[PDB]
């Protein structure tokens, strides 16, 4: 974990003082003595497995290319931009993900490397919702698929997911989508960017069959203790089914 | 850990029971031992008897006090402490007289028993003392009017029991009622009485003072300075002790505003001088306690001068400005015209300049800038006033001498007075908080109310006479001031006891001949020690101490299989602690039972900067030792238990393999702390090595000796016109 | 290779959400990503062998007591939580959470965990507590409550710090193992 | 500060006690703070210090404990006994060697050897002091010379240093590099004595009576010391005690 690495690096050094605004550098520190540093885990950009562009690639192949032969890196920046409603965190979330283009690709001759070039981004909560929910969906895809090939499996993380998704309990994500984007007030803040909210509608639409594999594989892997779980799951599940049909107004598939 | 000798051949008695000596084992609960003893004396009802040492204690054996059962100490079985408490409720409060008196002598002897005190305070028999000597005083009035010697003895033993049960505090201090202080007052207010009554009554006076400030106020009306003196006049030493202790208490808990008043009343009723003439040079003895009492009297006068010492009063206030003007007039007018007494501001500046460049004052816009540093400020002014009343001779002559010299030989009178007063205040402990620690007393202070002030005047007199004997200047004003302070020290070590003796000693110290005597004493104290060579040795000290420190630091690096909180059951009594050459990271903690000790890796407690480290506490100072539950370790690892502070929640509550390495580690950590060491090994090795080292320096000079004192400097040709050039 | 269930509950004014999300996210203190979903997970090597684990991050309101026991079986450990700077949290836990969670899975290792250690010693905050008669209750009586249950362990962290937070989860995982 | 003179009669630039740093190169001098002076002014002396033989030290003449000569003892005849104070001065230099050598020792903990080092050192220094006069008779000078050379070589064998040579009267006559083969054989003899001494140290570390006969191979006249006190009994009559040695 991050600060175990931070410890090991401070070991390496005297003057064990850390920068704290982990994202940006410090100009005074560009010249001042008393060596500074800052540590923060970053995101290993996915590879581009050649010749695998669409093929029915298994899991091991993808997981191996997931971490290695990497030369791009991002780091997602929580940042408030807009009005800071108390009930929600999403009204302002703007992510200035930082691009990390280094010289070579891990693994390498050296367990580390410099960066050759950096840049940033800027992400709307519209988009934020888009890809965050999206990646959530394929995470569901991962769990369903991994128990679609494996059988002698601990079905427990499936319960993790189905619980956490089924009730956005401490915080209701889906109504948050509705209020933040589906509501026409946003389509006066971002009228032309209804092009975005319709994508999110498409996303929850595609979510529906995806959560449907979640449900059916739960039922296949349902055990008696999973039963109360699954009854609430299926209840709220065809609930959200009709929600996407009409209440979300998304065209299902 | 291991228990002491439990199998102990002790005598076991009961008053009237012939002892039978077995091999008692102390492990079983004391109910069983008392059971076998009582059955041996055919006694049932075991809970109503508790063994007690037949020692002079008469203290009942409970579980708290049976590790005092040593081979040969007779055990005297008797009533258990609760039974003794109940016996005392019925034979301390009752209407019998002889039974009360003897039972109360018992209760006085037995109050020191904490084991008895538990249940007696649960019984609240000190309230029963309240009834027996405040109610009981008016039940037997008709004939106690004639029994008053015996009745006063009874009430004195009541006082003994009251104080020796109040000290426990498990019962609150205010258990007495107001009639208790009425009786104590009748003891202190009235004429002379029995020694025991007056003794314990003054004791209880100072006890209520100790209890609370409200109790102080309510006892003050019964303790009058006019009536507190005959107790001193009560020639017995102890009556004097307690009356002076009450004097100190009245000084202590009074507000400072009333403290000045009571210092004045001490002055007028002769308390200073009368205690001098009753104890100090009289036929009565100065104990350690009398030393404390006289010391706190003098220090209380001192700290009521401290009210003008500590603070920074106005330098430019018009009232103090005018009073220093009248002081400087009665001082300087022997060399001033009558015009400058009330001259204009411009003339004030002019006379400042003329008359204070004769006194080397840097800030001549106001001489109060020589009184703007406190202590004393205004009490240097008070010293000037006292001289105007008592020592205007020394005042005037010292002023005129320095009022006739622009040159640097001058005595800067505002400056000299301020700094003389402040130095003799620190040296003489003028204005300090009274504490029993300092256990001397100066009779010279008790020979005069303002002997502080005459001390200051005589030291200015000796200062300037020795300047005219030591041609002293004001660049040496600090130097020759330290010379005068040395004179004061060579007086005080001889302990002048009055005004005349202080005069004689200081004059004999006035660089006439005894210099050769005291530097001969210095020659004697170098003859086995080589004092100039001591200067040599300790001059470059830090090398050896620093190398010792990094030595021991290396030792921390190579460390040991350290020991833990109760590292006993499959626990790592052995865990490594390797400092990395970082000297900021310590590799230690819950490390396995290590044969070779230190494997250098990220130890289970891998980090330890000096940064989190505040300090270390050793042994019983360890809060895990001060932990009274699951972390109850036995105290023999005192020399092994430390506790270093970091994050104020995680401690280094850990045990050492033995003592000297514990000391070495603590030395290294203090070196990280940048302080002294705490191995005696450290001092021993450092002294022997540096001594031998400097002995390894004499190799050059020997077979011819050293001029110990510094020779003069043979003069040079100031130019660098080298006849033979350098290089 | 193996996995471990665990639940976390606490007062709703503190959002232990932030705790878990910042931990598994591993991101900078006070800079974590706030999500739209609960019930977080972590795949961590603790000692020797890596282990997966997922944390039933549940809503704590009492009317949600009717859904929570359905997941009570096979809760490998539990993480009961509060806020140090919130005596109200003390009341909540001692009176409702502690009792009924003790009832519900009486035989499973339990560790109480502090919160807002940084806020526990915020002088402005604690002076507000005094001007609202809230007590800036410290560790030792918190440990005393731990002894009140005799919990298998107790700790505190702080989200704006991650102090002990790693260690919090360290003892958390190694309690099972 | 001027009027300095080219001479070698200030190589006794020798401190007496502490000084101050009034000059550019001054300080509180130690005892053995010798400065190898060349610039000779009357009241003040400046020349290369022993500690820094590339820098001077300007020090008052009375503060100087000047003696006539150089660091030598026999050219100006500063020997209290001719020629052997050269030995004691080289001894002093050796002592300064032991000084630093132990001033690296403490970091290791072998320091019982450190101890015996200083105890041998105390032997050496008290011998230094006794020879600082013309005290001993000259045969005793010879014997103790052999002893002190023994200690010197013992240290240097401990301390991975050289072999010193020329046991008698100087240790340094031989390294005048005049002969050559004599140098080899003297090195040889010194090696012999070193090996004998290390053997005897590791042997008296174990044995305590073979050493006696090793001493007594040469001498064979001895005296068994007898001291009688009292025959414990009442003889009741005059008696005579006949103590003779008998060989069954």
């Amino acid at each position: 974990r991050r600060e175990d690495f931070s410890l090991r690096l401070l070991t390496q050094f005297p003057n064990a003082e850390k920068m704290t605004s982990t994202t940006p550098p410090g100009e005074d520190i560009k010249s001042s003595p008393k060596q500074y540093m800052q540590c923060f885990t970053v995101k290993p950009v996915m590879s581009l497995p050649p010749s695998y562009k669409d093929k029915p690639v298994p899991e091991q192949i993808l997981n191996y290319y997931r971490a290695n032969e990497v030369q791009q890196f991002r780091y997602s920046r929580p940042f408030r931009k807009g009005e800071k409603d108390p009930d929600n965190e999403f009204a302002t979330m703007w992510i200035e993900r930082t691009t990390y283009t280094t010289a070579y690709t891990f693994p390498g001759i050296l367990k580390w490397f410099e960066v050759k070039q950096i840049s940033t981004e800027e992400i709307s909560p519209l988009e934020n919702a888009i890809e965050t929910m999206e990646l959530t969906n394929e995470r569901i895809s991962n769990c369903v698929q991994q128990h679609a090939w494996d059988r002698s499996l601990s079905v427990h993380p499936l319960s993790m997911l189905l619980s956490g998704i089924v009730d956005p309990a401490v915080m209701g994500g889906f109504s948050n989508y509705e209020k933040a984007f589906f509501t026409e007030k946003y389509l006066q803040e971002h009228p032309e960017d209804q092009e975005k909210v319709e994508l999110l509608k498409r996303l929850i639409a595609l979510q529906m069959p995806l959560l449907t594999e979640g449900i059916r594989i739960h039922g296949e892997k349902l055990t008696e203790q999973l039963k109360p779980l699954h009854e609430r799951l299926s209840s709220c599940f065809r609930e959200l089914k009709e929600k996407v049909e009409k209440h979300y107004g998304v065209i299902t598939l | 850990m291991p228990p002491p000798a439990d199998i102990v051949k002790v005598a076991i008695e009961w008053p009237g029971a012939y002892p039978k000596l077995m091999e008692i084992d102390q492990k079983k609960p004391l109910s069983a031992i008392i059971k076998e003893v009582c059955d041996g004396w055919s006694l049932a009802n075991h809970e109503y008897f508790a063994l007690q040492h037949a020692d002079s204690s008469n203290f009942y054996i409970t579980e708290k006090n049976r590790n005092e059962i040593k081979n040969g100490t007779i055990l005297r079985l008797t009533t258990s402490p609760a039974q003794n408490a109940q016996q005392l409720h019925e034979r301390i409060q009752s209407s019998s007289m002889d039974a009360k008196l003897e039972a109360l002598k018992d209760l006085a002897s037995l109050s020191r028993d904490v084991t008895f005190a538990q249940e007696f305070i649960n019984l609240d028999g000190i309230s029963l003392l309240t009834q027996m000597v405040e109610s009981g005083t008016e039940r037997y009035q008709k004939l106690q009017k004639i029994m008053k010697p015996c009745f006063g003895d009874m009430l004195s033993f009541t006082l003994t029991a009251f104080v020796e049960l109040m000290d426990h505090g498990i019962v609150s201090w205010d258990t007495f009622s107001v009639a208790f202080i009425k009786k104590i007052a009748s003891f202190v207010n009235k004429s002379a009485i029995d020694i025991s009554i007056l003794q314990r009554s003054l004791a209880i006076l100072e006890s209520m003072v100790l209890n609370s400030h409200d109790l102080y106020q309510k006892v003050a009306q019964e303790i009058t300075i006019g009536q507190l003196i005959p107790h001193l006049q009560g020639s017995d030493q102890e009556i004097q002790t307690y009356t002076i202790a009450v004097i100190n208490a009245l000084f202590l808990k009074a507000p400072d505003e009333r403290r000045q008043e009571m210092a004045n009343i001490l002055a007028q009723k002769q308390l200073r001088s009368i205690i001098l003439t009753h104890v100090i040079r009289a036929q009565r003895a100065i104990n350690n306690e009398m030393a404390h009492q006289l010391y706190v009297l003098q220090v209380l006068t001192f700290n009521l001068l401290e009210d003008r010492m500590m603070t920074k009063m106005d330098p430019q206030d018009q009232a103090q400005r005018d009073i220093i003007f009248e002081l400087r007039r009665i001082a300087f007018d022997a060399e001033s015209e009558p015009n400058n007494s009330s001259g204009s501001m411009e003339k004030r500046k002019s006379m400042y300049t003329r008359d204070y460049k004769k006194l080397g004052f840097i800030n001549h816009v106001n001489p109060a800038m020589d009184f703007t540093q406190t202590p004393p400020g205004m009490l240097a002014l008070d010293n000037m006033l006292y001289f105007a009343k008592h020592h205007q001779d020394a005042y005037i002559r010292i002023v005129l001498e320095n009022s006739s010299r622009e040159d640097k030989h001058e005595c800067p009178f505002g400056r000299s007075s301020i700094e003389l007063t402040k130095m003799l205040c620190e040296i003489l402990k003028v204005g300090e908080l009274p504490s029993e620690t300092c256990n001397d007393f100066h009779p010279m202070f008790f020979t005069h109310d303002r002997s502080f002030e005459e001390f200051f005047c005589i030291c200015i007199q000796l200062l300037n006479k020795t300047w005219k004997e030591m041609r002293a200047t004001s660049e040496d004003f600090n130097k020759v001031m330290q010379v005068v302070k040395e004179q004061v020290m060579r007086a005080l070590t001889t302990k002048p006891s009055s005004l005349d003796q202080f005069k004689s000693k200081l004059q004999n110290l006035s660089y006439t001949e005894i210099l050769k005597i005291r530097q001969s004493e210095r020659m004697n104290q170098e003859d086995f020690q080589s004092r100039p060579i001591l200067e040599l040795k300790e001059k470059i000290q830090p090398e050896i101490l620093e190398l010792i420190k990094q030595q021991r630091l290396n030792r921390l690096v190579e460390g040991t299989c350290f020991r833990k909180l109760n590292a006993r059951r499959r626990q790592d009594k052995f865990w490594y602690c390797r400092l990395s050459p970082n000297h900021k990271v310590l590799h230690y903690g819950d490390l396995e039972e290590s044969p070779q000790g230190e494997v250098p890796h990220d130890s289970l407690q891998d980090k330890l900067p000096v940064a989190d480290i505040k300090a270390v506490v050793t042994g019983k100072d360890c809060p895990h030792m001060k932990e009274k539950g699951a972390l109850k370790q036995n105290k023999e690892v005192l020399e092994l238990a430390f506790s270093i502070l970091y994050d104020s929640n995680c401690q280094l509550n850990f045990i050492a393999p033995d003592k000297h390495e514990y000391c070495i580690w603590t030395d290294g950590l203090n070196a990280l702390l940048g302080k002294d060491m705490m191995s005696d090994l450290t001092r021993n090795d450092l002294d022997t090595l540096l001594s031998m080292e400097i002995k390894l320096r004499l190799l050059d000079l020997e077979n011819i000796q050293i001029p110990d004192a510094p020779p003069p400097i043979p003069k040079e040709p100031s130019n660098y016109d080298f006849v033979y050039d350098c290089n | 290779m193996q996995a471990i269930k665990c639940v976390v509950v606490g007062d709703g004014a503190v959002a232990k959400t932030c705790l878990l999300i910042s931990y598994t996210t591993n991101a900078f203190p006070g800079e974590y990503i706030p999500t739209v979903f609960d019930n977080y997970s972590a795949n961590v090597m603790v000692d020797g062998k890596p282990v997966n684990l997922g944390l039933w991050d549940t809503a704590g309101q009492e009317d949600y007591d009717r859904l929570r026991p359905l997941s009570y079986p096979q809760t490998d450990v539990f993480l009961i939580c509060f806020s140090l700077v919130s005596p109200a949290s003390f009341e909540n836990v001692r009176a409702k959470w502690y009792p009924e969670v003790r009832h519900h899975c009486p035989n499973t290792p339990i560790i109480l965990v502090g919160t807002k250690l940084d806020l526990r010693d915020d002088k402005d905050t604690i002076e507000k507590l005094k001007e609202k008669k809230l007590t800036p209750i410290t560790y030792p009586q918190g440990l005393a409550m731990a002894k009140e249950i005799g919990a298998v362990k107790y700790l505190e962290c702080s989200a704006l710090t991650q102090r002990g937070l790693k260690t919090v989860f360290d003892e958390a995982i190694r309690a099972v193992l | 500060m001027a009027r300095w003179i080219p001479t070698k009669r200030q190589k006794y630039g020798v401190a007496i006690y502490n000084y101050n740093a009034s000059q550019d190169v001054e300080l509180s001098l130690q005892i053995g703070d010798t400065v190898h002076i060349l610039e000779m002014y009357e009241g003040w002396y400046r020349g290369y210090t022993l500690q820094n033989k590339s820098k001077k030290g300007i020090f008052p003449e009375t503060y100087i404990h000047l003696k006539e000569a150089t660091v030598e003892d026999l050219g100006q005849h500063e020997t209290v006994i001719p020629g052997e104070l050269p030995l004691v001065q080289e001894l002093t230099s050796t002592l300064r060697e032991w000084a630093v050598i132990w001033r690296k020792l403490y970091v290791n903990n072998k320091l019982t050897l450190f101890r015996q080092l200083q105890q041998m050192t105390y032997s050496l220094i008290e011998w230094r002091s006794q020879i600082l006069s013309g005290t001993l008779p000259k045969d005793e000078l010879a014997e103790l010379k052999k002893k002190v050379t023994a200690k010197i070589d013992h240290g240097n064998r401990m301390l991975g240093l050289d072999l010193v040579v020329r046991d008698d009267n100087g240790n340094i006559l031989d390294p005048d590099e005049t002969s050559t083969i004599a140098l080899f054989k003297a090195h040889e003899v010194a090696s012999k004595r070193i090996e004998e001494k290390i053997q005897e140290e590791k042997s008296i570390l174990q044995n305590l009576d073979l050493r006696g006969q090793s001493i007594f191979s040469t001498i064979h006249t001895y005296g068994l010391y007898v001291n009688f006190k009292n025959f414990v009994c009442n003889i009741g009559e005059d008696a005579e005690l006949f103590m003779a040695l008998y060989d069954p």
